[PDB]
């Protein structure tokens, strides 16, 4: 149910997903 | 859960209108429909497309997404330059219903301040009283050079209340993206438009945008972020959303109106299609006191129980080896402390139906 996280330590563009979204986002607002 | 929006073909998203208008007719007739709070919503989008010659600006880098060219660098281009817009050969009504006091043509900058009140009953029929806060605003903006007072106070809201469902739509929604999209590009004299039309970025995304959102709170890389997400049901979601080729990380990509322009029906980001991850993160701002997270809808079908467990956790902290193990040496359970601040927190909220404040008073309380 629970998986050790140091085994989930092997595992393959998320960065800059979650840095495009989180400043889109961020700019959105303005228009909010 | 099922269709991801990548266009396989090189089809620009499409839709399908009447046969285009004399513009200063349409402009005629919808600001007349505006002033009687009775709009058809077939003569709106016609005029709302053809409007969209109006609107040119430069294009200030290459701009390509799902390998369809719309613009290069230096391009003269409009919204139209996004989509397809297909036209039959059936003239819409354009009947003269309410106030027309203009004889003359309208200006551009009025067609403008049309285009922004009309697309603003998007915004306005996406909110399920406030909306009078909301559409007074909107009225302001486009009675402000470079828009032209056209309509009187408290006429957007009068017809709004007549056209609250405009946001389901398909066509409305459609122009409405398009237009965000265009704008969110291109800084334009009109860009306040963006107004009504800013709530179509990223529809049916809330999963991914909270995950995002939640990497961010909590300042790790992302990474390092996924090792707390150590539950076995989180593996198919965190995949599903960084399924490839989706353009998530692409500036001005498609993926970011996806929705609205109809590239998919069946969001594989949204709450619903993350659901564990989704109760997992905002049952950990329960746990920091956060009204978004208290007030948000739990995904009942996403062992919910389990989810607040993993939260209090979670919670706790704010090294992910440590969490894991202290839920292991506590036999997956809550500690009474957890469950304290929990109660501590939803017990003084105002706990609306299916949100999370309310899962926790009736879990925990």
């Amino acid at each position: 149910i629970f998986v050790n996280p140091s085994a989930i330590r092997a595992g393959l563009m998320a960065e800059e997903t979650v840095d495009l979204i989180n400043r889109n986002i961020e700019d959105n607002q303005a228009h909010l | 859960e099922y269709k991801y929006p990548a266009i396989k073909d090189l089809k620009k998203p499409c839709i399908t209108l009447g046969k285009a208008p004399d513009l200063n007719k349409a402009y005629k007739s919808v600001l007349s429909g505006m002033n009687a709070a009775k709009l058809d919503p077939d003569d709106v989008c016609s005029y709302l497309a053809a409007a969209m010659q109006f609107f040119e600006g430069t294009c200030p880098e290459d701009w390509t997404s799902y390998g369809i060219l719309i613009a290069r660098k230096g391009d003269r281009i409009t919204p139209n330059s996004l989509v397809e817009i297909k036209r039959t050969d059936v003239e819409g009504n354009w009947a003269l219903t309410g106030g027309m006091e203009l004889t003359r043509d309208p200006t551009v900058s009025e067609h403008a301040s049309l285009v922004g009140l009309l697309l603003s009953l998007y915004r306005l029929s996406k909110i399920s009283n406030y909306k009078t806060n909301i559409a007074d605003r909107i009225e302001q903006i486009f009675e402000t050079a470079p828009f032209v007072k056209i309509v009187e106070h408290h006429t957007l809201m009068t017809t709004h209340k007549m056209c609250a469902n405009w946001s389901t739509i398909p066509n409305f929604r459609f122009l409405a993206g398009t237009y965000d999209m265009f704008f969110s590009r291109i800084e334009h004299l009109y860009s306040a438009i963006r107004v009504g039309t800013v709530v179509t970025a990223y529809e049916d995304c809330s999963g991914l945008v909270s995950f995002t959102g939640f990497i961010k709170q909590i300042n790790l890389t992302a990474r390092e972020a996924i090792l707390y997400f150590f539950h076995k049901n989180f593996e198919e979601e965190i995949r599903r959303m960084f399924e490839p080729g989706q353009e998530t990380a692409v500036p001005h990509s498609y993926f970011i109106h996806f929705r609205s322009l109809g590239l998919s029906g069946k969001s594989p980001y949204s709450s619903n299609a993350v659901g564990h991850v989704f109760n997992l993160i905002h049952f950990v701002g329960c746990y920091m006191g956060q009204v978004r997270s208290l007030n948000a809808t739990v995904i009942a079908a996403c062992a919910p129980h389990e989810m607040s467990v993993l939260g209090g956790y979670l919670g706790e902290e704010f090294s992910p080896e440590a969490v894991y193990t202290r839920i292991m040496m506590n036999g997956g359970r809550l500690k009474r402390s957890h469950i304290r601040r929990y109660v501590s927190v939803s017990s003084n909220h105002q706990a609306r139906p299916n949100s999370f404040a309310e899962f926790l008073n009736k879990t925990y309380s």
